[PDB]
């Protein structure tokens, strides 16, 4: 058991214990059946895996200095070009588009040929870190700790940015500056009556 | 035993072992709102916070509202210190009411999962010390350790008074606190003022006079 | 069955006291298909406060 | 609608109190038709607190009653 | 035993009596509990050594005459500088520097369990090799620990009220102790 989600709470039981970050927090009563508990097992840890993704891109280029995640595609959506790295892209918007899309499909008709294969290891995993068998759940524990974060913090981008319509660093650096003056509360938009 | 009615007859209910070991009691449910003891209990410990917060409210006001009269410690009234701290202050109203409704969620959450299961919040790792003393006093409503930090507790002999006069204290400053807010509305003055004002004269100084309490006169 | 006096649940579907508990006058020993016989304390639609019925029908709650 | 609700759900209450009181005697259909005084003063007085009372009852999982009610024949 | 911390007092029984500085000082019943109170053993022990480097280093850049420990920061928050010599790096740089370093080095701590008296490497000067006069070196040790703890918390305080390095601070006491005080003071109690 990663610990008890809830001190003095008492534990599930359709929840098996050894499981890779089990805190054992499912007080709505969701996954008690074993195929929906499993689709949530797979579909938690791509989540965090894809959040991760997420994060590492906006924060690379907000602070390499290339505009934020929501400035990317304005040189598309208006007229312009793509560029990356500083690196411009010479190809159609449409071009792009399809191609991450037939490029998504087959790695996800690939993820779903076989039935629910998540750590598929071997050539997926060449530098072969999970030669443990118990460090290897070690591992899977703080992946989905750093999954479940990564979820978490793209969710605050989005809001801090629905709010401000800023950057995230220029979220923080006027907390910085002001933290009582520049705050979801200060923010005056998060809570109606302020 | 002590009732609040002699002559009356008690409440079925709250002649047990522990309404009559409970605290304060003399038979006072003319609604019967504790005919039933989960009830009972929960309102018990209701009345032990609101005795407490009470008390800590009703100092508060008076002790800087009498020494105001002195000449230091003046400090506005207590209906308008809200106004003047607000404009002394140096964050605004939201964030501080924000953090401060963090910060009492938080404790209220633990008083809480405890008051669901008393062995709750002593689950061993939970913290990295605190199940050590985290865990009740066998009395739902006296936590202990830091909290009777005097050992005022190791001392049974005094533990039946102490209960006592917190009650009634507490259930003073509530009547207190009271009294204070509809005379701010019916004169609208200081309450020390009131105060000397019926005492410069009890005769004509009352609600009885105040033209409003009794407006049919 | 049960002494008399005691007291059952009916259970006979059409019957108008289903699902209710009433009171068994008694029971015959011989061998009527019905020996069961439960007054009631409300009346059918009819102005009848005592039905009769076979063993299983009832329930002693 | 606040003062509404509030007082019917007192006299609700206190007809249901009624109700429940006078069932467990050996004349429903007499106290149905005559009424007792004291009975009914003392729970009108104690229909007070309806609110508190009925959310409590609630909490304890006592107003609803179990599935033991006459039922037609399908369900 | 230390020592009776309270005399005529009664010693507490979760306390085993061995033990470097055992005073017996437990009155409000904290570590009652055994891994609780190893936690509180390995914390007071460190706190102890970070307090005595902290004193160290604070006297040494005051009576050396390069303003007091409130005085470093001044030149960042607004050229580091060493003994005289400067150091021509960036603040985010030692920033990080120390940030790393401190992470490998308590990381380290955190690989073993609570290994707090590693010795050889550790100690390669050898003093604890009596395993009586090793105890008798650690209840000094102790002793030395909690004294530079509860002398930070006076620099701290001292500062806060007087806005003054403890250099001015004795020497005004020395000049006028009647008249430097924390009394005369007038802030540590309002009514004075
Ligand atoms: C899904 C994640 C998750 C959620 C929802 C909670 C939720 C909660 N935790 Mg838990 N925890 C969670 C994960 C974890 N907790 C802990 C360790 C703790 C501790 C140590 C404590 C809590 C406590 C609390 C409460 C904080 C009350 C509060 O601030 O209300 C904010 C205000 C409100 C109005 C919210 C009302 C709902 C709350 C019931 C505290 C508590 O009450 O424990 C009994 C507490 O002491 N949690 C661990 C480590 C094993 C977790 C791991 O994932
Ligand atoms: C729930 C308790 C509570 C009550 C009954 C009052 C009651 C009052 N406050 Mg106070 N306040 C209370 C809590 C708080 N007030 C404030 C902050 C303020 C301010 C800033 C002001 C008041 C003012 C008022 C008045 C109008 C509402 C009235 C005298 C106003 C006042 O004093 O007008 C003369 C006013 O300006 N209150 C804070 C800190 C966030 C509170 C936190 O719980
Ligand atoms: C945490 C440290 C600590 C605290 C809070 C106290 C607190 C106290 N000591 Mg103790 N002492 C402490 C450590 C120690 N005391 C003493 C030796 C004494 C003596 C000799 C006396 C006190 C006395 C006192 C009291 C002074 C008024 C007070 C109850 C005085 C007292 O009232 O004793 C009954 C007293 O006479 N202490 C020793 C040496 C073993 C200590 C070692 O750490
Ligand atoms: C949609 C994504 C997703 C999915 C499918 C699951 C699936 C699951 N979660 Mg949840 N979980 C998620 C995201 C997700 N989680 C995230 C992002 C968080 C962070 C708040 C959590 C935090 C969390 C905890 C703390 C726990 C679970 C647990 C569980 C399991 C039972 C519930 C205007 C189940 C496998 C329980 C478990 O045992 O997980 C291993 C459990 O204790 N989850
Ligand atoms: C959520 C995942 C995600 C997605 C959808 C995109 C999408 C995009 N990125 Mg990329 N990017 C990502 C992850 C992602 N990135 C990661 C993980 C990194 C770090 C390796 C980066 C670092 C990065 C940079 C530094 C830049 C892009 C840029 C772009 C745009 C052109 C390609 C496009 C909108 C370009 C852009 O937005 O130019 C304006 C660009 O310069 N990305
Ligand atoms: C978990 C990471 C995280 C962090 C580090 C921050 C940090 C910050 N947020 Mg928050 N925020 C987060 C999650 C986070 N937020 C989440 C989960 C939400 C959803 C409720 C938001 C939504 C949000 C809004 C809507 C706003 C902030 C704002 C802020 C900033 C002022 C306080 C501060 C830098 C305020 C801001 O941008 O201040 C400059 C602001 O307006 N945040
Ligand atoms: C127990 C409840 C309580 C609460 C909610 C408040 C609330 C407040 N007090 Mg405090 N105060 C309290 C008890 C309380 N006080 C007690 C017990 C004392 C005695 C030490 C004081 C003595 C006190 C003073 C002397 C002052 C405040 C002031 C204030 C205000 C700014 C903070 C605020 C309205 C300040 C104020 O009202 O400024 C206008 C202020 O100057 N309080
Ligand atoms: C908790 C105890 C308490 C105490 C010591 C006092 C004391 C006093 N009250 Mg009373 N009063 C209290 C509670 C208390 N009150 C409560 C709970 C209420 C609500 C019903 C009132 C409502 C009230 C009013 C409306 C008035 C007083 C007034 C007074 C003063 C004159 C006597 C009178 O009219 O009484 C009653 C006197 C100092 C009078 C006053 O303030 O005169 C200036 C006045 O007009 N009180
Ligand atoms: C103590 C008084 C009392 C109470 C608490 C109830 C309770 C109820 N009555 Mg009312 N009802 C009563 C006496 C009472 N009734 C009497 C004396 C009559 C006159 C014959 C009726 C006739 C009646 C009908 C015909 C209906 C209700 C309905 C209801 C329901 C909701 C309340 C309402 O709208 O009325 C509930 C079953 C309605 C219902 O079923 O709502 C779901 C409904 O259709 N009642």
């Amino acid at each position: 058991k990663a610990g008890n989600w809830l001190p003095g709470s008492d534990a599930p039981a359709w929840l098996p214990d050894d499981l890779p970050g089990n805190y054992g927090f499912d007080p709505l009563s969701l996954g008690k059946e074993p195929a929906s508990l499993k689709r949530f097992t797979e579909s938690e840890v791509i989540h965090g895996r894809w959040a991760m993704l997420g994060v590492a891109g906006s924060l690379a280029v907000e602070l390499l200095g290339y505009g934020n995640w929501y400035d990317a595609p304005l040189w598309a959506v208006n007229g312009g070009k793509a560029t990356w790295f500083g690196i411009e892209v010479p190809f159609d918007l449409n071009a792009l588009l399809a191609f991450e899309f037939v490029a998504m499909a087959a790695a996800e008709g690939q993820r779903g040929d076989a039935g629910g294969v998540v750590y598929p290891g071997g050539a997926f995993d060449p530098l072969g870190f999970a030669k443990d068998s118990s460090k290897s759940g070690e591992l899977k524990l703080k992946e989905i700790k750093n999954g479940r974060l990564a979820m978490v913090a793209f969710l605050g981008f989005v809001a801090q940015h629905a709010a401000t319509g800023k950057g995230p660093i220029a979220a923080l650096g006027e907390h910085l500056a002001n933290p009582w003056g520049a705050n979801f509360a200060t923010n005056g938009i998060s809570v109606p009556f302020f | 035993r002590q009732s609040w009615l002699p002559g009356s007859q008690i409440p079925a209910h709250l002649d047990t072992p522990a309404a009559q070991a409970l605290a304060g009691n003399f038979g006072f449910d003319p609604l019967g709102l504790g005919k039933d003891p989960v009830a009972l209990r929960w309102y018990q410990q209701a009345e032990l916070i609101h005795c407490r917060t009470a008390m800590a409210g009703v100092a508060g006001i008076l002790i800087p509202g009498l020494l105001t009269k002195a000449g230091a410690l003046n400090v506005p009234e207590w209906y308008d210190a809200g106004k003047v701290a607000i404009e002394n202050s140096f964050a605004p109203w939201g964030s501080l009411l924000a953090v401060q409704l963090f910060l009492c969620g938080f404790v209220e959450a633990k008083r809480w999962q405890d008051i669901r299961k008393p062995g709750s919040q002593g689950e061993p790792g939970s913290f990295l010390g605190f199940e050590a003393s985290l865990k009740g006093t066998s009395e739902l409503g006296y936590p202990g350790g830091p909290f009777d930090p005097l050992g005022l507790s190791k001392e049974a002999d005094k533990w039946a008074d102490w209960k006592l006069k917190e009650v009634k204290n507490g259930r003073l400053a509530m009547l207190a606190f009271l009294g204070f807010v509809a005379q701010k509305y019916a004169t609208g003055a200081g309450p020390v003022d009131n105060l000397a004002a019926h005492l410069k004269d009890p005769w004509h100084v009352n609600y009885a006079t105040n033209g409003v309490s009794l407006p049919f006169l | 069955g049960p002494k008399r006096g005691s007291l059952v649940k009916i259970l006979r579907p059409e019957s108008y006291w289903f699902n209710q508990v009433g009171k068994v006058v008694s029971v015959d020993q011989s061998g009527v298909r019905y020996p069961v016989v439960v007054r009631f304390e409300n009346q059918n639609y009819a102005g009848v406060t005592t039905n009769n019925y076979a063993l299983d029908e009832v329930v002693a709650a | 609608t606040f003062g509404f609700l509030y007082v019917a759900g007192y006299i609700g209450y206190v007809g249901r109190q009624y109700l429940i009181a006078v069932k467990g005697e050996a004349k429903p259909t007499d106290k149905e038709i005559i009424i007792d005084v004291p009975l009914a003063t003392k729970l009108a007085w104690q229909g007070a607190g309806w609110p508190l009372a009925a959310v409590q009852e609630l909490q304890r999982g006592t107003l609803l009653e179990k599935e033991e009610n006459i039922t037609v024949s399908p369900r």
